[PDB]
RNA sequence: GAGAGCCCCAGCGAGAAAACGGCCCCGCC
């Protein structure tokens, strides 16, 4: 993340962290059940192979409630495509149950209709990871709030197709975006104290860049497939 | 209706025959008041931890 | 909306050194 501040104790907890095989973070992901993690498709072709660690915050100090679960199944959308980073979404099906604890909760998957009438029509959401401070690896978490950007503004903005299944947020000139590593994290919008999936990290064109924004995956285009997954 | 302060509602509005009708993401009951979303269990999804 | 052709299929099926088309989600006359 670029700018924002610290996840405080207590206040990321479905923040997921995707480690490869020399426990590096590469990607983010989102606690769903007790089995079940959301993140991008495209964070599956990073890493050989790897494993899901929650409830951490402090990267460099490994001492507390940190817990590393292995990955039964990766549900990878059939659709996904790297050339145009469409349908950037994927769940993970974990062989042992997460222990909701201090640091580790999921987020609530909204209702679809209610979440584009009532979540995307907020002001904001927040971005958390693990990822770059600018355009690099944290080693503390951090979350971020981001302004939900209309589509035309994110259109004229980009460089590359973005389509309906993901969305802008963000700003314009001010150094604060998502950055490299962050990637299947958390877009979570609160609405009265409860945080609800609204987004996956997905990508951007550098690192809060003048002109450009951060590209989600529009988690409402996909709570249908995402309930599929979750069996 | 729903777009007045969301029905009332803690969390999911939804309009149904000219009426607010107020439901909530699983892991919650709803209140008696049938607008207030209660948690079943310790670990609620979309809540901050504190213990 | 519907029907069809294909594409995709790391989920449930089936099969053959564990990203290798019957069904759920899903795309492109
Ligand atoms: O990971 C990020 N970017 C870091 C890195 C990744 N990246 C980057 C990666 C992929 C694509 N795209 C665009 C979609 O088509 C395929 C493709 O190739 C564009 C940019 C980039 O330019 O820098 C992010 C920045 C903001 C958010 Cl939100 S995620
Ligand atoms: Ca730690
Ligand atoms: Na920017």
């Amino acid at each position: 993340i670029v700018g924002g501040q610290e996840c405080k104790d207590g206040e990321c907890p479905w923040q997921a962290l995707l480690i490869n095989e020399e426990n590096e973070g590469f990607c983010g992901g989102t606690i769903l059940s007790e089995f079940y993690i959301l993140t991008a498709a495209h964070c599956l072709y990073q890493a050989k192979r790897f494993k899901v660690r929650v409830g951490d915050r402090n990267t460099e100090q490994e001492e507390g409630g940190e817990a590393v679960h292995e990955v039964e199944v990766v549900i990878k959308h059939n659709r996904f495509t790297k050339e145009t980073y469409d349908f950037d979404i994927a769940v993970l099906r974990l062989k042992t149950p997460i222990t909701f604890r201090m640091n580790v909760a999921p987020a609530c998957l909204p209702e679809r209709d209610w979440a584009e009438s009532t979540l995307m029509t907020q002001k904001t959401g927040i971005v958390s990871g693990f990822g770059r401070t600018h355009e690099r690896q944290s080693t503390r978490l951090k979350m971020l709030e981001v302004p939900y950007v209309d589509r035309n503004s994110c259109k004229l903005s980009s460089s590359f197709i973005i389509t309906q299944n993901m969305f802008c947020a963000g700003y314009d000139t001010k150094q604060e975006d998502a950055c490299q590593g962050d990637a299947g994290g958390p877009h979570v919008t609160r609405f009265k104290d409860t945080y609800f999936v609204t987004g996956i990290v997905s990508w951007g064109e550098g690192c809060a860049r003048k002109g450009k924004y951060g590209i989600y995956t529009k988690v409402t285009a996909f709570l249908k497939w995402i309930d599929r997954s979750m069996k | 209706l729903c777009s007045l302060d969301n029905g009332d509602c803690d969390q999911f509005c939804h309009e149904e025959q000219n009426s607010v009708v107020c439901s909530c993401a699983r892991g919650y009951t709803l209140a008696d008041n049938g607008k207030a979303c209660i948690p079943t269990g310790p670990y609620p999804c979309g809540k901050q931890t504190l213990e």
